[PDB]
């Protein structure tokens, strides 16, 4: 009669208590140090990777929301066709894409999520880096049903 | 085998309502379809299942069926309504036959 | 005289019975309640008006209409309900408060009952709660269901009957499908065993190319009835309004007796009164100043008590139950 | 756009044969039943034949045209066909290929799409 | 209080059905796929899968609203008229007159002009509700601004008027049990809550 | 052991304000709402409701979780 | 139905022998919503009931 | 049993004539402990009841 509330709806960090065996599932808190011995066969030498001759970044309409609320375009001249990987060197911006097929000449559009009012950061494609700068507006939407991917 | 009879002609000036009747024994127990035709153009369905219409049919067209009579009612006749109209039904106990009416001219 | 999918049959579970309650009304001031079901009361097989017996839907494969008597129907919410009238789908009865309503046909040991939830409360009129309209009291304007069975609270639309399929009509033998209509009846069949094919058969009829009875359907070509637009029945494609029947037992106006509360005893002090009060039942006292503020106060009272109410030179007005307004002016 | 186009009509002697065709476009030919319907000059509409879907296993014909006329279908090229044998003078008419939209309950079928029609003449 | 009519369901059990637009009050309808409903024979279809169903519902006035119903009024400047009894000398008179300083009351030899009132007053707020002779100074929503679960959720020009307009926040749910039925959920009658 | 049917309560209507929400609720019967923050403190709340009403619940950046009747857990994250 | 006591009565004609014992039984439901009756539409949640 | 009214009914076949009058009859006890039924074991305390 006076058991109170079971922890299924009271455990902080929102992790589901499963019985048989007792456990708490999907429990988001803190950080996990990881070290991975990646096999060297996965790597490929830089010579066969399509080296890009020049690039410039243009930040499209960006908004600092929990989701991939911003977009950008990289205009590129490269030497051959391949599959360059793209990475954001910002702790406050995360790309929606990891690698894209690249041509000798053209431009690629990409998406990203950020938490800063200013998206003034660096992006690397096949290693080579480029900065670009713009102002991300306040989130027009107010509440969303997915967590912030950026701190 | 059901027999369908309609008046050979109906006369109506523009403005009022016109009723065209399909006669056949116990046709109120089945579903009637009225087709509108301008020769030589193909007939166009205007009533099906005694009470509803294909998309695009004006709001003036209506259909009813009861007992020994089905009726196509066309409120506010105009010049464009002057055409031929066939009553039709699908009697399936007579080897899936599709009986048409003799036709009526407005 | 169709059947609906009652959520609570006799035993415990939902099932398809002729006695499904589809809606319930209780707005009448005396507590009388109007009910509607799928059965036709006051009617024989052909529908001729006769109060002593009623027709209703049958539990068989030819699925005809069968009849019973007024003695065998009972209604109950907490205690038994007393019938006040019946016409066709509709009932009117007076019976005590409860949380659900139930109607039961007792054909000997075959007692078939349908129950549906409805919170019915003891409702009164006037400013004093009472179990019973008193023998002596004020005649106040009330609104009560008219017991006249030929009245009309409105109208209801019914349509041609919808599909009524059977697998007793179907018959499986050596992995093959046949249709066995009732004797002398043209039954419309339709199936799909690859190609979709229709027809009407009046006798024991084979079909070809079919191995499973689930692929075929048969049903009698019945348009000799009109059925209410119920959600428990799959419907006919031509769902045009094919009739309109009245809603008997109109909620008519009349006058009802309401009690006379205790006559208060006023005990007055300087610019204020002390009113001594008795009310065995909940009685409504409403007071208001007559100045630029009303400062209206309201209270439901039981037992005896005393209330101190300041009265100004401008004056004060009060109503105690159904008694007349009384107005005073301080000095 | 949904369209039906007939072809192959023309003049033929009594007792001859013909192959009338109807190409279909704008829809799934395999999903619907088809029919051939006929209209003699100055006369009303009379149904000729129906072929079911998708394979057209069961075929229905009007009473005098049984045994002589045969309706067929090809879902690959989206084409309906009617072969006529032992043609007769009053077969002279405009023939329309028309879709059949049928509903399972109540069994009821009607024609929503009609081709313009094509004329076959049977005379000596 | 609105009556929720839920029309009889429809199934095209290996064809397709779509959502038509009607003019009924708070008209709601939606399409389901594979359902395979049972009514009394344990099966009402062939082609059990890809079994589209059209589910629908809407509302009207109850048949008993002819007595129990509230009507919404906008009041304006309150005109005040007084019945008056006088006696002068030996002769007396009764007469009914407006208080504006303009309208004269007359009794057959006598004229009088009354008003305007020294201090204007009106106990009626601009927005009022009448039910069975009982008045409430309730701020009812403007016509067409129906809110679910609130007073005036159902509105119409008259009881017999066919332009019944409503937003009762009805939503129809997917059928679960094998038996044919239409499940739905609806907000409480805001008329009853205000009552 | 077996399985029993349990009802589907009204679907709330969320009205959002700066770092907070206002859930409009309807439940003719007693229905249990349980909320809990998703940070270091759960701040868990439980409440049995009848009638129609509205609840103002502050929502932080870390997020919030709520269960309304038998319905599935729903999670939100403020900006 | 609910009550404060349970009574068992054997009716051999007019010989109606009945025994009553106090026991407080209440309408108990499962899930997070109170209800009189198991709804026709509902989630199928894990419950435990006597075997017939 | 406890109730808010009392009714006496005479049943001459279908002629069931009943008279009802309001009277609030509540389950009443004696002593310092509420109880539904007189316990089989307990103190014998002074009470006053209608003699049969």
């Amino acid at each position: 009669n006076n058991s109170g509330r079971p922890l299924q709806e009271t455990a902080p960090f929102g992790c589901k208590i499963e019985v048989e065996p007792l456990r708490a599932s999907n429990c988001a808190y803190g950080h996990i140090p990881i070290s991975i011995d990646i096999p060297d066969a996965a790597f490929v030498r830089s010579s066969e990777s399509p080296t890009i001759l020049e690039v410039s970044c243009t930040v499209a309409d960006c908004i600092y929301s929990a989701d991939f609320g911003g977009s950008l375009t990289l205009q590129y001249k490269a030497d051959r066709e391949g599959h360059c990987p793209v990475h954001s060197h910002s702790t406050t911006a995360v790309l929606k894409e990891a690698t894209t097929h690249v041509t000798a000449v053209g431009s690629i559009t990409l998406h990203f999520s950020t938490s800063s009012p200013q998206a003034n950061f660096i992006v690397s494609l096949c290693g080579k880096k480029t900065t670009c700068n713009a102002e991300c507006k306040p989130p027009a939407d107010h509440i969303i049903g997915e967590p912030h991917k950026v701190d | 085998s059901y027999e369908l009879t309609q008046p050979p002609s109906v006369s109506a000036s523009p403005g009022q309502t016109a009723r065209i009747t399909c006669g056949g024994i116990n046709i109120g127990s089945e579903l009637v379809h009225w087709y509108q035709q301008k020769p030589p153009q193909a007939p166009v369905l205007v009533i099906y299942a005694n009470g509803e219409r294909p998309s695009g049919i004006p709001e003036r067209f209506s259909g009813s069926n009861s007992g020994n009579t089905a009726t196509l009612t066309i409120s506010g006749v105009e010049a464009g309504d002057e055409a031929d109209y066939y009553c039709q039904l699908w009697d399936i106990s007579s080897d899936h036959n599709y009986i048409f009416g003799d036709g009526t001219r407005l | 005289p169709y059947l609906g999918f009652c959520p609570y049959c006799r035993h415990s579970a939902p099932c398809f019975s002729p006695i499904k309650i589809e809606n319930v009304w209780d707005e009448s001031d005396d507590g009388s309640i109007r009910i509607q079901v799928s059965a036709q009361f006051g009617y024989n097989q052909a529908g001729t008006a006769d109060v002593t017996k009623f027709r209703y839907m049958s539990f068989d494969h030819d699925h005809d209409i069968k009849e019973d008597s007024m003695d065998k129907i009972a209604i109950s919410t907490s205690g038994p309900c007393r019938r006040l009238g019946h016409k066709g789908y509709f009932l009117l009865a007076q019976c005590p408060p409860g949380d659900s309503v139930t109607v039961s046909i007792t054909s000997g040991a075959s007692e078939n009952s349908c129950t549906v939830e409805k919170k019915i409360r003891r409702k009164f009129v006037g400013r004093e709660e009472y179990l019973f309209p008193p023998v002596h009291g004020k005649l106040v304007k009330c609104h009560v269901y008219d017991h006249l069975k030929e009245t009309s609270a409105g109208y209801i639309t019914m349509h041609r009957p919808g599909p009524h399929a059977y697998k007793s009509y179907l018959e499986e033998a050596s992995g093959e499908v046949y249709i066995k209509p009732p004797s002398g009846k043209n039954v419309t069949y339709e199936c799909k065993c690859g190609d979709y094919s229709t027809g009407i058969v009046s006798t024991r009829t084979k079909m070809n190319g079919c191995t499973k009875a689930k692929q075929c359907i048969a049903y009698k070509s019945d348009q000799t009835k009109w059925v209410f637009n119920s959600p428990d029945l799959i419907r006919h494609t031509d769902h045009s309004v094919q009739g309109k029947l009245h809603i008997p037992f109109r909620l008519t106006p009349t006058v009802c007796p309401v009690p006379l509360a205790h006559t208060p005893t006023v005990t007055k002090w300087f610019k204020g009164i002390t009113l001594h009060l008795t009310a065995t039942r909940p009685t409504l006292l409403t007071t208001r100043k007559l100045g630029l503020r009303a400062d209206a106060t309201a209270e439901w009272i039981t037992g005896t008590t005393s209330r101190n109410f300041s009265v100004g030179r401008e004056g004060l007005e009060y109503v105690w139950g159904n008694h007349e307004p009384v107005r005073v002016w301080a000095q | 756009e949904v369209q039906l186009v007939e072809s192959g009509g023309g003049l033929v002697q009594p007792g001859g044969s013909l192959r009338l065709s109807c190409v279909a476009s704008g829809f799934t030919f395999s999903d619907y039943r088809m029919a051939w319907v006929r209209q003699a000059t100055g006369k009303g509409l009379e149904w000729v034949s129906t072929i079911s879907q998708p394979s057209g296993t069961n075929t229905y014909y009007l009473d005098p045209v049984k045994g002589r006329f045969t309706v067929s279908r090809d879902n690959a090229k989206n084409t309906l066909y009617l072969q006529m044998h032992s043609l007769r003078a009053e077969d002279t008419a405009v023939y329309y290929c028309a879709r059949v939209v049928t509903e399972s309950r109540p069994p009821a079928a009607w024609f929503d799409v009609w081709g313009p029609g094509v004329l076959v003449t049977v005379s000596s | 209080r609105f009556h929720t009519v839920i029309p009889s369901p429809q199934v095209k059990c290996c064809g397709s059905l779509e959502c038509k637009a009607s003019s009924k009050a708070d008209y709601t309808c939606r399409v389901f796929g594979g359902v395979y409903p049972f009514m009394w024979g344990g099966a009402q279809c062939f082609c059990d899968s890809e079994n589209t169903q059209l589910s629908e519902a809407y509302v009207e006035f109850a048949p008993d609203c002819t007595i129990d119903h509230a009507v919404a009024l906008k009041v304006h400047t309150a005109a005040l008229k007084v019945g008056l009894r006088i006696v002068y000398g030996n002769t007396t008179a009764h007469l009914d007159t407006f208080v504006n300083g303009v309208t004269p009351g007359s009794s057959r030899d006598l004229k009088v002009i009354a008003g305007p009132i020294s201090a204007a007053f009106s106990p009626f707020d601009h927005k009022v509700v009448i039910r069975k002779g009982l008045v409430y100074n309730y701020d009812f929503p403007e016509y067409g601004a129906m809110k679910p679960g609130a007073f005036g959720d159902i509105q119409a020009s008259s009881l017999d008027a066919t332009d019944i307009v409503a937003r009762t926040d009805i939503r129809l749910l997917k059928p679960s049990v094998k038996n044919i039925h239409v499940p739905y959920t609806q907000a409480v009658s805001g008329y009853e809550m205000w009552k």
